[PDB]
């Protein structure tokens, strides 16, 4: 019963804004790294972006 | 090949501790938001290679 | 939010709810705004409202929890080092609530030479303080340090230090109360579980109880740093230099 | 007649009247601990602590709980007679001894 | 919660119509007047 | 600018979480970050090419013998008295400019004090340009009392708005009942790792004991051994960590607190100088949208990004209210044939 | 210096995707009813309420709970096989609903 | 050293 | 470890009272009087007119701390409310004037007072009894003789400095007779309250009145008034020798002292101890001493302002306690 | 009984005490200074020692 | 300005011991802290009111607008 439950519970709601909720999840974390590829020093490894 | 050995370390538990066990870890203290609030550092699991920042 | 009139010219808000705002009390400013129909209301407190919003959307990990002092009252609470009589324990109970709770005390952990209660029974209290309220709380978590035991045979309670948390029956077995428990980004939560089992109000009065025991508790515990705690020793002075 | 100092919190309150919640005004920590010390020693009493549910107003709320011999009112006036006795004694011993000097 | 000022909660009104059910506090409030925190600021009769 | 408070590193009453400050109450009332504001006023009465001048004549006398409300603190010159309290509405220049400027005919545009609490006239000047056109200055003094939102900070950036005032008795006492002015939260010390901080407050406790000031300067200094030696000496703790009792219950605490003097500084935000509200008032000629001045009422805007938050949550009626109706809400009437 | 070009790309993040809605046939759709999705994620589930592990039931606290809630000493145990019969009695109905 | 309490009467004591 | 208080290296142990019926299996420790009668004593060590140095003995914190926050907050005082200025041509403004004026205190015995009704008007709000009334005017003049130059403000000007010595009692009504054998005067008449130059005056009245200590710290009749419990040194392995003499350097110089025979050590004299735990920084006295503070003795200090006299204080604050003891039990218990 | 709660310019150079009648110059007249200050009101003026 | 009457932490009067300490510093020269400590200053908050005071009266009256 609770398996259950908590399935019939986690489903995408008709109405959602998912889009912009979408957006927002990947523009926030979007602002918190750095404008620079940092890295450990002492690798010196291929150079990615 | 690439040199982990030679890099910074620290003493840390890996966020997926129940996979693998993780005691150590990679950082650099290279991230600094703002000047009042404190600075920020970054790891990666030198068992699995995870990384994340505090 | 809901509003409370107060004497004062700031807005006030509970120290909880400053991560979602990444708000600092250094000076920060926020703005106010107050919906001027019935329906503009109703959608804002049912839809935007604190309980229905304790978990962010990019990861559902709870984001509405303790903070640094709500954190290191409560791991000071239940360390195991701390036991407790009768008049502190009813003394801690009455700062968590109001003085309005009804409690029905359990038989404390040592009955001799003395009668001690400790500090995860008083925990264990916080989560569920009557045989009313229907808040039954079961929960394996690991705190952010943890010593494995001795011989890996051995179960995960038997770590070093406390580590491994234990509840069974909203009742606190083993481990201390830490950031991984009652703070925010793990799902494995003391709060995540109430909210997920029992609806955001039960949540929401554990958490109101938590934050009013340790505004109380701490003041009259005690708690600082000094030189003497980054002081180091003087074989410091020798081994740094040699290696 | 005074019927504003003291009022009984009846949610708090239970039936039987073994377990009950007292809401002071114009009181603080002065009177909520001195209270809640002479009322733990009553034999009967399980359950006794105060709190002051803001800084801003002048309030004091006390739970009391005892077992069932005694009641929560009465452990009340008990505790406030005790402490009036107590102030006695203080004073009478303070007094003699500051005329003897 | 959120703790706002009583300042500025003298200020910011919220316009409560009414409604049978709210009468009496409506009418305290308009006795109590724009002075008071529990009051009124302005009154918009039906037909004007 | 500033003043050596009495601190202890400590977690008290809560109200002190992330940078938030603990102000004792009867510290205040001994006067302890107590300021004063001063602005001024400029008024200019100058000369048209119709040799026209304008008048700064007035104080409107009422039927019993006295000035009306708005002239109660005015004079007959028509200039505010030096030492009078000015309140919101109360005029204390008063000038009047002729209504054929573009001497019988006159328009009365005087100089009327707003502001949200009163303010005494503490100095009127009077004098002339090189062309001779009389210049009117007055100056205004404000008394202000460390309110609950004022700012500090301490030298080493852990800059704090003050967030609960307690009263003195409800506030930890060491043996000699000496009561901390500032409390301060220990966890801003670990990560922002300010032990300047606390080679401060030692060399400052030691310093007032021996009764000479001391010497923290970039690579040198006062010496912490040396500091405490003289703490020592006097029969305190060599860390500066003493035993306390409380004030609520009375008895000691289960750890030691540093305790000392570190010199504050009060900022110039101020919480009186923030607080704005708007209900209704001016709007934008052009777009009839309420105004953005700091001085009017100035709505607050609600912009790109937070519609993109309210969208995100799914709420349609808060966006009409907040977008529409309580900014810009107009009746139009569109033809049916044409979309005109 | 990074804080402008964050700014920027959430604000055109935004204009890309801000008219995208789950509909009662369970497709995401556009405002022009383009269906560009079928099922949300290939699932349909919602990444705030689901449990740890990419999986929405943490079957290991749920097994604890459920133990603990319906401890009874003088409950008799069940043989190994009895316990998927009761099991399959449970499911096995909603699988052949599909 | 005077124990004036028991003498003289004290109206500020007495509640307003 | 039965009413003593460990004082360890890094912690601060049993700080609670537990003397109650609860504690264990025996239900003692209940109250009754008659035996906290015969327990309790007091004590006077030393005795002055602004100072008292009593020593309370087998009462409990919860007792002790409230007759400290009554002293501190609740025992009233008389000092200046409202002040009304008639000239200021000082630097100093009139509102820092009157602010200082109202911090100095003033020797008025209070109990010949009454308490100012809140609820009147200005023009009957004051009364004979209510109130009391200080005058000022100073007028700073230049020096009307012939002294060197370049001197200090004293003999160069005429009454340059303002002191507290310079506020007037001007008595009404029936107080020309009540306060004929006490006129009231500023308790430290050399406070500074001003300093002006040539052609400066000041002129204006204060209306002294009864206030709390709560709602202003003017009002408040101790400089302060606190209590330290009693230290406690256990001596146990003797430490005779040249290590007895680094042993008594790590307390404050009379609290221990040295046989000179047995060359050992032994506590001289508690109450001088301020419990800096300095011997727990060498290791070599780990065991062989451990302080303490005895939880039921309390040594109260107390400091007056200069109307009252301490022991007066403390017995208004132990009054005032059992008078809203009484109050709160004669109160209706409205539901 | 019951207690009952109860034009100048000076020269900015000279200090010097004037009057000013209407349109005569706003200059003073030992010293020929042209800035000129108003003497402190006569009226009462009460406050609080809070 | 002027030295303030009370102490800030304390309560104790210290506005009347201003001039003493100066005189005790000038005349009969003495340490700062035994003058301190012979105006019966011994708390350390009542020490730093003293100690740490900037008379700036004496230079506002050079600027006095009645001379
Ligand atoms: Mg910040
Ligand atoms: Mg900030
Ligand atoms: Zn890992
Ligand atoms: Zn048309
Ligand atoms: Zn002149
Ligand atoms: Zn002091």
């Amino acid at each position: 019963e609770i398996a259950l439950f908590k399935y019939r519970k986690a489903r995408l709601e008709p109405g959602t804004a998912i889009g912009a909720i979408g957006a927002q999840s990947i523009g926030e974390p979007g602002t918190q790294m750095t404008l620079k590829t940092f890295h450990f020093a002492g690798v010196a490894s291929m150079n990615v972006t | 090949g690439g040199g982990w050995d030679n890099v910074d370390q620290t003493k840390t538990q890996c966020p997926n501790y129940d996979t693998c066990g993780g005691e150590s870890a990679y950082f650099f203290q290279l991230q600094i938001r703002s000047a009042d609030e404190p600075m920020t550092t970054f790891y990666k699991c030198v068992n699995c290679g995870h990384r994340w920042k505090e | 939010h809901y509003a409370k009139i107060r004497p004062w010219r700031t807005f006030r808000l509970n120290e909880c709810v400053c991560t979602p705002y990444n708000a600092d009390f250094d000076g920060d400013e926020m703005n106010l705004h107050v919906p001027q129909t019935e329906e503009a209301r109703a959608e804002a407190i049912n839809l935007m409202g604190v309980k229905n919003n304790l978990l962010t959307p990019k990861s559902g990990e709870p984001i509405i929890a303790a903070t640094q002092d709500f954190i290191t009252g409560s791991y000071l609470i239940s360390h195991k080092d701390s036991f407790y009589d009768r008049a502190t324990l009813t003394q801690l109970l009455s700062m968590m609530s109001d003085g309005i709770e009804h409690f029905d005390i359990p038989p404390p952990a040592i009955m001799k030479p003395y009668y001690l209660w400790t500090g995860k029974q008083v925990f264990s209290l916080l989560i569920k303080p009557n045989h009313n309220s229907p808040v039954v709380i079961n929960l394996d978590a690991k705190n952010k340090v943890f010593v494995p035991p001795k011989s890996k045979s051995l179960p995960n309670e038997m770590s070093q230090n406390d580590g491994f948390v234990i509840i069974r029956g909203s009742q606190i077995l083993s481990g201390v109360m830490d950031k991984s428990v009652l703070g925010d980004g793990k799902k494995h939560s003391v709060f995540y579980t109430i909210l997920r089992d029992y609806g955001p109000q039960e949540a929401a009065n554990a958490m109101n109880r938590m934050a009013k025991l340790c505004a109380r508790f701490l003041g009259n515990r005690g708690f600082s740093i000094g030189i003497n705690d980054v002081t180091p020793a003087d074989d410091l002075k020798q081994k740094k230099e040699e290696l | 007649p005074d019927r504003e100092k003291i009022k009984l919190l009846t949610q708090a309150t239970s039936e039987d009247g073994t377990s009950a919640s007292f809401q002071i005004v114009e009181e603080d920590h002065t009177l909520g601990n001195a209270l809640r010390y002479v009322i733990m020693k009553n034999p009967d009493v399980e359950f006794c602590g105060y709190s002051i549910p803001h800084p801003s107003e002048n309030l004091l709320n006390i739970r009391i709980q005892t077992y069932g011999e005694t009641t929560a009112v009465d452990a009340l006036q008990k505790g406030l007679k005790d402490l009036m006795d107590l102030c006695d004694v203080v004073e009478s011993k303070f007094t003699e001894k500051i005329k003897s000097m | 919660e959120v703790a706002v000022p009583d300042r500025v909660a003298k200020v910011l009104t919220y316009p409560e119509k009414v409604t049978r059910y709210n009468r009496h506090k409506l009418q305290e409030l308009i006795v109590n007047g724009p002075n008071v925190h529990p009051g009124a600021n302005y009154l918009l009769k039906r037909n004007e | 600018a500033g003043q050596n408070a009495t601190v202890a590193v400590m977690s008290y009453s809560g109200y002190d979480i992330e940078d938030a400050l603990v102000l004792n109450k009867s510290s205040i009332d001994r006067g302890f970050g107590r300021c004063e504001t001063r602005r001024k006023t400029t008024t200019v009465l100058k000369r048209y090419a119709n040799h026209t001048q304008d008048i700064i004549g007035g104080m409107r006398v009422d039927e019993n013998g006295d000035p009306i409300w708005q002239h109660q603190s005015l004079g007959p010159d028509g200039l505010g008295e030096v030492g009078m309290k000015v309140q919101s509405g109360q005029i204390y220049i008063n000038k009047s400019v002729p209504t054929n400027s573009a001497q019988t005919q006159y328009r009365e545009a005087p100089v009327i004090y707003r502001g949200p609490e009163p303010s005494h006239i503490d100095q009127v000047m009077m004098s002339v340009s090189d062309n001779d056109q009389a210049l009117i200055k007055v100056l205004l003094r404000q008394n202000r009392r460390p309110e609950l939102g004022d700012k500090f900070s301490s030298r080493h950036g852990q800059k704090g708005v003050c967030g609960i005032i307690v009263k003195q008795e409800d506030m930890p006492f060491n043996d000699q009942g000496i009561v901390p002015d500032i409390i301060m939260n220990p966890h801003g010390f670990p990560s922002r790792m300010t032990v300047g901080k606390m080679i401060e407050l030692i060399s400052g406790k030691a310093g007032v004991l021996n009764g000479t000031l001391e010497y923290g300067t970039c690579f040198g200094g006062s010496k912490l051994e040396d500091m405490s030696k003289i703490l020592v000496d006097q029969g305190f703790n060599y860390s500066g960590k003493d035993m306390l009792y409380s004030g609520i219950t009375g008895e000691c605490l289960q750890a030691y607190i540093f305790f000392g003097p570190i010199y504050y500084q009060k900022l110039k935000h101020m919480v009186l100088d923030k607080m704005h509200a708007r209900a209704r008032g001016p709007r934008a000629v052009l777009t009839r949208q309420p105004t953005e001045g700091r001085s009017r009422d100035g709505g607050l805007r609600l912009g790109e990004m937070e519609r993109d938050c309210v969208i995100a949550y799914g709420a349609s009626q808060l966006l009409l209210e907040r977008l529409m109706i309580s900014s810009d809400a107009f009746e139009v009437d569109v033809c049916d044939k044409c979309g005109l | 210096v990074k804080t402008a070009e964050t700014g920027y790309m959430s604000r055109r993040l935004m204009k890309s995707l801000e008219d995208l809605s789950c509909q009662y046939d369970n497709t995401v759709r556009t405002s022009a009813n383009g269906i560009v999705q079928f099922t949300y994620g290939g699932d349909g589930l919602d990444p705030l309420e689901m449990e740890g592990n990419a999986q929405p039931v943490n079957f290991n606290r749920s097994w604890d709970h459920a133990y603990n809630i319906t401890f009874n000493n003088q409950d008799k145990g069940l043989l190994p096989y009895a316990i998927m019969e009761t099991a399959n009695e449970i499911l096995g109905p909603l699988e052949e609903r599909l | 050293s005077r124990d004036t309490w028991n003498t003289k009467n004290m109206r500020s004591l007495e509640p307003p | 470890m039965s009413n003593i208080v460990g004082i360890e290296y890094n912690r601060v142990t049993n700080t609670t009272s537990t003397d109650f019926p609860g504690f264990s299996k025996d239900a003692e420790n209940e109250w009754n009087v008659e035996k906290f009668k015969k327990d309790f004593e007091v004590n006077i060590s030393s005795l002055d007119a602004r100072e008292a140095n009593f020593d309370l003995i087998n009462i409990d914190t919860s007792i002790a701390n409230a007759f400290r926050r009554i002293m501190i907050s609740e025992v009233p005082s008389v000092a200046a409310e409202y002040v009304y200025f008639f000239n200021n041509t000082s630097v100093i403004q009139d509102e820092v004037l009157a602010h200082r004026i109202g911090l100095v205190p003033l020797k008025v015995d209070p109990d010949m007072l009454t308490w100012v009704d809140s609820n009147l008007p200005d023009d009957e709000k004051f009364t004979d009894e209510n109130t009391i009334v200080l005058s000022l005017n100073v007028k700073c003049t230049r020096n009307p003789d012939a002294p060197k130059g370049s001197t200090d403000p004293k003999e160069l000007y005429n009454n340059a400095h303002v002191y507290a010595r310079d506020l007037k009692f001007e008595p009404q009504g029936r107080q020309s007779t009540t306060f004929a054998d006490c006129p009231v005067v500023p308790a430290d008449p050399d406070i500074l309250l001003a300093k002006l130059r040539p052609g400066q005056e000041i002129s204006l009245k204060a209306h002294c009145i009864l206030g709390i200590g709560g709602d202003h710290a003017k009002f408040s009749p101790v400089s302060t008034a606190s209590y330290r419990l009693l230290p406690q040194i256990n001596i146990l392995q003797p430490i005779k020798g040249e290590s007895a003499r680094r042993f008594q350097k790590c307390f404050p110089p009379g609290v221990i002292g040295i046989d000179e025979g047995s060359d050992e050590a032994y506590v001289k004299d508690a109450r001088k101890d301020t419990v800096s735990r300095e011997v727990l920084r060498y290791e070599e006295f780990a065991d062989k001493v451990k302080l303490g503070r005895v939880r039921n003795h309390f040594i109260f200090n107390v400091e007056s302002a200069g109307a009252m006299t301490p022991e007066e204080i403390f017995f208004k604050s132990v009054r005032i306690l059992k008078n809203k003891a009484e109050y709160l039990k004669n109160c209706p218990i409205t539901q | 009984x019951x207690x009952x709660x109860x034009l100048k310019y000076i020269c900015a150079e000279c200090s010097s005490k004037l009057s000013l009648s209407r349109t005569d110059a706003v200059r003073c007249k030992d010293c020929g200074h042209r800035i000129l200050l108003k003497a402190r009101t006569k009226r009462l003026v009460q406050f609080e020692a809070r | 300005m002027i030295v303030p009457v009370r102490c800030f932490s304390c309560g104790k009067v210290v506005g009347d011991k201003w001039e003493s300490y100066l005189n005790l510093l000038q005349e009969d020269e003495l340490d700062e802290g035994t003058a301190l400590s012979r105006l019966g200053l011994k708390r350390y908050c009542c020490r730093r009111m003293i100690l740490t005071h900037v008379d700036l009266i004496e230079k506002f009256l050079r600027y006095n607008p009645l001379e």
